[PDB]
């Protein structure tokens, strides 16, 4: 549902 | 200062994460047209959203806190974070910041008087505070952990006011002289909140008038 910001924090 | 070692990496972490010189100079360096300056501050705030984004998973516990409220803070505190942030720039006119251009472009976006009014308004209340970089770092900090947000509260709640601690001792240790300094920044905050709507019709006016933002700024702003 909201993966950029998902993507952002595991990175 | 029983463990102000959390203030200590606090400071760390807001000034850790920066937007580039390179990316900021083009507030002053490119053409002022309404077309430009919106294109100029939509670039800025994708690129905001990304500091926020690190300075928020290096704050105390959030990486221990539930992946999906995780979101629900970051959506939340978005738009307030980013007022903020400009408050600071337009406070204490940070040079990469170039605060009388960003405030040009600003002023020619595409937003209407009824948002810029009470926007400015706010920027010079909060400037008439005259806080220091530890507040502005706090408030930003006490701001992303709210409990309130839409979409469990407890365990933010948890994370928060050891925060709001750590601010409230600094007004009673950096300004003795008012006691209402405090509640003065809480007030503030009030204010703050008045912007979501705000922003909400901002969003609207721009998205009409075929105004597209990035994918980054339309998941967190659900646009
Ligand atoms: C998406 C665009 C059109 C937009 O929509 N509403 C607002 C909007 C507006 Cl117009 C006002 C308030 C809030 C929002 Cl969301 C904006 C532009 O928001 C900004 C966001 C961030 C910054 C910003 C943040 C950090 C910075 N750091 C430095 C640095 O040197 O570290 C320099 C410049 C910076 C600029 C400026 C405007």
């Amino acid at each position: 549902d909201h993966q950029l910001l998902r993507y952002l924090l595991d990175k | 200062p029983d463990q102000q070692t959390l203030l200590h990496f606090i400071m760390d972490s807001y000034n850790k994460q920066r937007m580039p010189q390179e990316i900021t100079n083009k507030i002053l360096k490119e053409e002022f047209s309404a077309e430009e300056n919106f294109l100029i501050l939509t670039e800025m705030a994708t690129n905001h959203v990304q500091v926020l984004v690190e300075f928020t998973k290096k704050l105390p516990g959030f990486q221990t806190l539930d992946h999906e409220d995780q979101i629900a803070l970051l959506k939340g505190s978005a738009v307030e974070a980013m007022f903020l942030r400009s408050a600071e720039i337009f406070n204490k006119k940070l040079p990469s910041g170039h605060s009388d251009l960003l405030e040009e472009r600003i002023r020619n976006s595409g937003i209407s008087d009824e948002y810029i009014t009470p926007m400015f308004s706010f920027y010079k209340s909060i400037g008439e505070l005259k806080m220091t970089q530890e507040e502005y770092a706090l408030l930003t900090a006490i701001v992303i952990l709210s409990p309130d947000r839409q979409y469990d509260r407890e365990a933010v709640e948890k994370l928060q006011e050891p925060l709001l601690d750590v601010l409230q001792k600094l007004c009673k240790i950096h300004q003795p002289e008012n006691p209402q300094h405090f509640a003065e920044l809480l007030g503030r905050l009030t204010e703050l909140r008045t912007f979501n709507h705000h922003h909400a019709e901002m969003l609207m006016s721009w998205r009409v008038n075929d105004h597209k933002f990035t994918p980054l700024l339309e998941e967190i702003w659900d646009v």
